[PDB]
Parts: C-alpha cells; structure tokens; sequence
C-alpha cells in the first residue's frame, strides 16, 4: 500500500507543509461553518463552467479556485497551473490529481487540527489496534446479566456516547473518580478496554456499583438515570443542581435521548382541552397487539382514542361523552429509543410474552407522529431482542457500527450478521439515530 | 408550459430580485456549526434547543488514538489536553 | 440550445453524481486508510450457519 | 443576438440557490434516496467493486459504481424530483 509520493515531496519542505495543513484546516472549517446558499455558490460553483454540483467540486490547496469533476475542470487547472491538490467540498477529503486518487491514509492530514502538536501526538499516542478499532467484544454473562450486557452494547456503540466518553468530558469533571463507586466512570472503563488496552474489568466494576443499589428496558431507564445523577453530582453548586433537576439538564442523556410528548385530552361536547400536558420521555412504549408493522404501532400510538372513564362529567360542560385523547411528539430526541411492549402482565397474576414479528424499517420517518410537516428521518443503529419465555430467557443485542456492518452480541459471542438477517429479529428495544431533517 | 421549449432567457420580472474560496473565512468565523442536511428552522421547531447533533454519525469510524502510557482511547480534540 | 428538459435533467444528474461521488469517496478512502494502517487486515469472520464468531471461534 | 447558453444555465442554477429551492430539491432527493435504501445499496456496490477489482483507487472504482448507482435510482424518485425541478424552472425562465 503506497502513499501519494507528490504530497510526500511537499512535506520535505517544512514551511510548505504548514501551508498545506493550514489550508486543509481552513477549508474544512469553512465547510462546517457556511450556510447552504453560501456553500453552494462559493464551494460548489465551478471556476470554469460556473455550474453548481457538476459532480464533486474541489477547492484548490494553493489558490482560491474551485473546479468541478464531471467536466475535469479541476484536472485542467492542475495541468494548466500545476496545482495538483484539491479538497472535496462535500467531505473535506484531499485529492491528488496526479494519483487520480484521494489521500486518505496519512494521519497528519486526517488529524490536521493537531498539526501544531504533531510530534508530541504521534510519539505519545498510537493508532488503535486492529482488534479494538470498533470496540467489538463480548461481555460474559456470569449471573443472569444479558439484560445488562445487551443494553450496554447498544450504549457503547452509540455514536453520541462514544464521542462523549472519548472526549474525556466525564473524566475531567468527576468528583468520585472511582469505577467501583461511580457509574459513568465504570462505563468509561469499558470504553477504555473495548477501544484501548487496559475485557470485563469495566463490566465487573459495573455490577459493583449495582451492588450499591430481569427486564432490559427497566435497566435502560435505570442506567441512563444513573449517568444523569453522575452529572448532577459533579455540578459546582446547589443552583445548577436545581436546574438540572427541575428545568433543563444539559448532560449527555438529556441532550441526546430525551424528547417530550404532547398528551392532548379534549372533551367532544365543548372542546375543553385542559388535561393537556407536555411530558418528557426518554423512550416510547408501543402496543403491538395484532399489529404487523412498526408504522402501524406508531399510528396506534398517535391515533385518537376515547377515554373510558367512569362516570366522567366534563369539568366544563357536564357532558358524559368520553374525553378524546391524542398523543403526539412535541420534541424529538437525537436518538429515539422505541420499546415494543412484548411482556404483557395479566390481572390474573401471570405473564405473557407476545412473539408477534413486527416489521421495522432501517430508516424511520417521524413526520406524521408530531403535532401542531417535512421529512424527519432516523437511521436504525441498534436492536435488543428477547429469546425464550417470560421466565427463562436471554437478551441479545445487534449494533450497526461504522461502515454499515451489523454485529450480533450473544454474551461472549460476537458475530457478523447481514442487515437482511437483523431485520427479521423479534425486536424489543429499537435504537434510531437522527439522520436527516428537512 | 412545455418541456421541449427552447429557453430564451430569465423572466425579466424575476430578474428584478438579484473569486477565492478562502475569502469565505471571515463569514465562517461568525457562523455557527452548519449541517449538510438538517434544516435549522426545523431543528428549532422539532428538536430541543440544547440538542446534540451528529450528522452522518456512521459515515466514518470514530477518530481516536490510544494513549501509550495508560491505554485510554482519546478523541482527537481530547489528545492535547490529555498529554499536556 | 437549452430546454426545460435539458436543464432539469442536468440539475438532477449533477445532484446524483455529486452524491454518488461523495459516498464512493468516503468508502474508498476509509478502505485505503484501513489497508495502509493494517497491512495485516483481516475482515471479521462470517458464517452462513450462524455458529462462528468474528474470529471463527465459539463459546 | 443570442445569449451565452453556458452562462444562462449557470444563472438558472443560481436563482434556484438564492430562492431557497435548490436546498429543497436537494433535500427531497436525499430523503427519498435514503428511505428507498439506495444509499446503502451504493455503499454495498462500492465494497463489491473494491473486492472484485482489488483496488481502492477512487477513479477506477467510481468508473464502475456511478453508472450502476444512477440506474438504481427508482422511477418514482426520478420522476417526482424531475417534476419538482421543472415547476421551479417555470417560475424562473422564459421560453421561445
Ligand atoms: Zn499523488
Ligand atoms: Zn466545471
Ligand atoms: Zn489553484
Ligand atoms: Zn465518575
Ligand atoms: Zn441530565
Ligand atoms: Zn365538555
Ligand atoms: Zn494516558
């Protein structure tokens, strides 16, 4: 595997190198911080043909020109002016027009924001090892703990949680600083083991915090609430603790997973809409009985039902007409967590597990489930399923890591699996991450 | 109205209402983070004002390196703080 | 000469090719990085019969 | 006297951007392609072609992916989006 010899030639000169990196950092900055119109007209308009999006458009490294791909106008420029490098304005990747290829395998260019510190960085930190690069690793059960581990897997393959953890946000603010005392810390240790070199030490340290306090859903709520505690506990005063409890928390949980429902109760007789409420959620529990498709469950969740409430008299008009209730999403989260209600508990005291296969899409559109709409599209990234009966069963997670490849986590066993196979799962929790918003 | 019709020019009525890439840097300095395909007017309405957003969260793998001394995986932007 | 049809198809094709070029850029660059970073790169193990984990092993 | 057709095509694309409508078209298209599984199909095809041709070279690979990526776009999406572009162009252009 070779490395563009042309950019190597530039890197021999120490000053020409820093020009390249300053420029790469500038272009990428501009690309992340320009409004659509600005971007189109100034990073995707071609210097020569003046077309917008004539394929990729490359911002020249050595001058201000931008040149399209579909008519080889950047190629022309590289031939005419001798400027052979351009940044792709859809993605900030660097193209060499003599190799006719992208330069993607040079760490300094990839990590150009660290250019000023590079000699420190590249000697005192290493690239991740092949085995750990996607955090892939079983977590042994050891005592009816698949409801813990399967939840944990989806969490430690959650892009928002990984970013948070590797950003050291919690580490640099935690007061308890102890894997056996503090949850967030224990989770930090697991990310450490799975993505670095320290692989149950973190998960071991997680049952020990659980010594200080069967259903995987309940554990989801349990674990995220703990994460939130840990944030509240690190806050510098009583005032901020009040806010984070009663108003607007800004922790990882409450800025990723929390949406809010509008629960509208309206009385037919006189349109009194007074038991209307805005309630936070961290997930949505959907009824699946005699349903065959997730969108039907969402339609269900969203449709008007009549409240059978003995022997109700509209506070406002006296009408014995059932109040009409409707639920709609008032605020969506960045990660939408759906629970399909499979464990139906009975008045007679027993339990049922519903095994109905519910079809769910790889891309989910929530536009019809909001309230007063443009497309609002999520991407499925995790699933937790339940195998066996209400009594003796296990849980299995499935996660979509970067690249699009799905894996199956069965305690110690981790195994590759096709998207086509994952979709046929009897799903219990579904994790969807926000992907496009028109 | 006809797809086959030759285009003469821009409607004069419409007309009434109207170069280095590096020259964008100073407007970019005053412009907050922008997404390719998440409309701000709509994130204002549908999403929590303080919401975190990663666009194309899976389109690359997480950019991190591993500390040689303690084995911790560090986000690019966490590396310089962790060392110094 | 240019017509509503010529131009609209042009605009659609610009959009599609740009997007295709973006998706491919990212895939090939990612794979170039991986093969260069790990000269010994092994894809993770797949098994039709559901039995073998990511390294061709068991419990 | 005639206009520069190249220059006119550019101005037409420029009105689309200024009006806000280029972002709409672009976004309708991505949302459509995303939900039909096309993005995920284009990614698979790229991987297949890298495997087959034992190359990660962008230009080589693109040459074989792009033509097929375009065919995979469905008629519904292609038709719907062309309709949308056409209507936007009628607001903008005069016609002989
Ligand atoms: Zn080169
Ligand atoms: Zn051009
Ligand atoms: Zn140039
Ligand atoms: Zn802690
Ligand atoms: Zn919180
Ligand atoms: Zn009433
Ligand atoms: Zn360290």
């Amino acid at each position: 595997m070779s490395i563009c010899p042309h950019i190597q030639q530039v890197f021999q000169n120490e000053k020409s190198k820093d020009g390249v990196l300053k420029t790469c950092n500038a272009a990428r900055y501009i690309l992340n911080h320009s409004v659509p119109k600005e971007k189109f007209l100034n990073t995707m308009k071609c210097g020569t043909c003046h077309e917008i999006n004539s394929g990729a458009t490359f911002m020249c490294l050595q001058c201000g020109f931008c040149g399209c791909w579909n008519h080889s106008h950047f190629l022309s420029h590289s031939k005419q002016i001798g400027h052979i490098f351009g940044i792709n304005s859809n993605n900030g990747l660097l193209f060499c027009f003599k190799c006719e290829d992208y330069i993607g395998n040079i760490d300094l260019i990839n990590d150009a924001i660290l250019a000023k510190y590079w000699d420190d960085v590249c000697t005192k930190t290493m690239v991740p090892s092949m085995e750990r690069r996607d955090g892939l690793s079983g977590l042994i059960n050891m005592g009816s703990t698949c409801f813990m581990s399967s939840i944990l897997q989806c969490l430690i393959h959650n892009p928002y949680f990984i970013r948070h953890s590797m950003s050291q946000i919690h580490s640099n603010n935690c007061k308890v600083r102890s894997p056996d005392k503090c949850f967030s810390c224990a989770l930090d240790k697991i990310v450490h083991e799975l993505y670095g070199a320290l692989r149950q030490t973190g998960f071991i340290y997680l049952l020990t915090c659980a010594w200080k306090i069967q259903d995987a859903h309940e554990f989801w709520q349990f674990i995220i609430n703990q994460i939130h505690q840990s944030y509240v506990l690190d806050l510098p005063n009583a005032k901020e603790v009040s806010r984070a409890n009663n108003k607007q928390c800004e922790c990882i949980v409450h800025t990723v997973f929390e949406g809010s429902l509008e629960s509208s109760i309206v009385c037919p007789g006189c349109q009194n809409n007074s038991k209307t409420t805005i309630d936070p959620f961290l997930d949505l529990s959907l009824d699946i009985k005699d349903k065959k498709k997730l969108y039907e469950c969402l339609d269900s969740f969203h449709k008007k039902e009549q409240l059978k409430d003995f022997n109700y008299h509209c506070g406002e008009c006296n009408s014995t007409q059932d109040a009409i209730k409707q639920l709609g999403i008032h605020k969506l989260p960045s990660v939408l967590v759906l629970q399909l209600k499979r464990f139906e508990h009975l008045l007679n005291g027993s339990n049922r597990k519903l095994d109905d296969f519910i079809e769910f899409p790889t891309y989910l559109n929530m536009k019809n489930y909001c309230s007063t709409v443009p497309d609002i599209i999520y991407e499925l990234i995790g699933i937790v399923s339940h195998k066996g009966t209400v009594n003796e069963g296990h849980y299995i997670a499935f996660c979509k890591i970067s690249g699009g490849q799905w894996f199956k986590f069965n305690d110690s066993m981790v195994s590759s699996i096709s998207q086509e196979e994952v979709l046929k799962e009897q799903a219990y929790l579904l994790f969807y991450t926000i992907r496009q918003v028109n | 109205r006809s797809g086959d019709a030759e285009i003469k020019g821009i409607k004069p009525k419409v007309i009434e209402e109207y170069d280095s890439w590096k020259s964008l840097m100073s407007s970019a300095k005053d412009t907050p983070l922008q997404y390719d395909h998440m409309n701000r007017e709509s994130l204002k309405k549908a999403f929590n004002p303080n919401a975190q957003l990663i666009e194309d969260p899976l389109d690359k793998p997480i950019q991190y390196r591993v500390c040689e001394k303690c084995g911790k995986p560090l986000a690019l932007t966490a590396i310089v703080d962790h060392l110094e | 000469t240019i017509t509503i049809d010529s131009i609209s198809n042009g605009i659609l094709n610009n959009l599609l090719t740009t997007l295709i070029q973006d998706i491919v850029a990212r895939e090939t660059t990612q794979q170039q990085l991986l093969k260069t970073r790990y000269p010994d790169l092994r894809s993770y193990y797949f098994d039709p019969n559901g039995s073998l984990d990511i390294n061709g092993l068991q419990k | 006297m005639t206009m520069d057709t190249a220059q006119l095509k550019s101005q037409i694309q420029q009105y689309l951007v200024e009006s806000g409508n280029y972002e709409l078209i672009s976004n309708e298209l991505k949302a459509r392609l995303l939900q039909e599984g096309w993005v995920d199909k284009v990614k698979d095809l790229t991987k297949s072609e890298m495997n087959i041709n034992e190359s990660t070279n962008f230009t080589q690979i693109l040459s074989t992916v792009e033509p097929k990526a375009l065919e995979m776009v469905s008629d519904s999406t292609r038709e719907t989006v062309l309709k949308q572009i056409r209507e936007f162009l009628e607001e903008i252009v005069d016609t002989q």
